[PDB]
């Protein structure tokens, strides 16, 4: 990009000025939760009185007796993720690395045609 | 009964430690990462190690 717009929202995306949260609830009521409900939190002694829009389910079978765990504004760390991160740039550079072997090959391969070009007009100079 | 409390005396010296082994944990904690890592993986189509 050229401007200083599209330059300024760019960096605007590129940072994140709040704190992180995840938040993790274990449900055990009567009335089941879809993917797609959007909840009303209440809880005093943590100081929650809002909105909740529902990320990560963990149900379990109707019949296993089980909580539930419901997840809200994205997910915690954890360490396969960060595996899956690192993997999958190390497969980015990778790719990278291949292209830009084969650009480098062809600008090897652009160069000699060119001498060659060059080499007649000095010719034709003489 | 003398006896009885005697054999429950020596019942009761047996240490209360059960040493519990770290290499099998780790080998099995270490499959299931990567269990978790395959289904990242072929949730996110192939863009992983493999």
């Amino acid at each position: 990009i050229t401007n200083n717009d599209d330059l300024l929202i760019f960096a605007k995306k590129q940072i994140l000025d709040v704190p992180e949260t995840a938040l993790t609830i274990a449900y055990k009521g009567k009335e089941p939760v879809s993917e797609r409900d959007v909840w009303y939190f209440i809880h005093e002694p943590m100081g929650f009185e809002t909105e909740v829009k529902v990320t990560k389910i963990k149900s379990s079978h109707p019949w296993s007796k089980k909580f539930q765990e419901i997840g809200f504004s994205n997910s915690r760390r954890d360490m396969v993720r960060i595996q899956t991160q690192i993997a999958n740039q190390v497969k980015k550079a990778s790719v990278d690395t291949n292209k830009i072997n084969s650009f480098s090959s062809i600008a090897m391969n652009a160069y000699d045609s060119r001498i060659l070009t060059e080499v007649v007009g000095v010719v034709d100079g003489d | 009964l003398a006896r009885v409390e005697n054999l429950l005396e020596r019942l009761l010296q047996k240490n209360p430690v059960i040493k519990m082994d770290d290499k099998v944990v780790a080998e099995v904690v270490s499959r299931n990462q990567a269990n978790s890592f395959d289904q990242y993986n072929y949730t996110m189509g192939g863009a992983a190690y493999s």
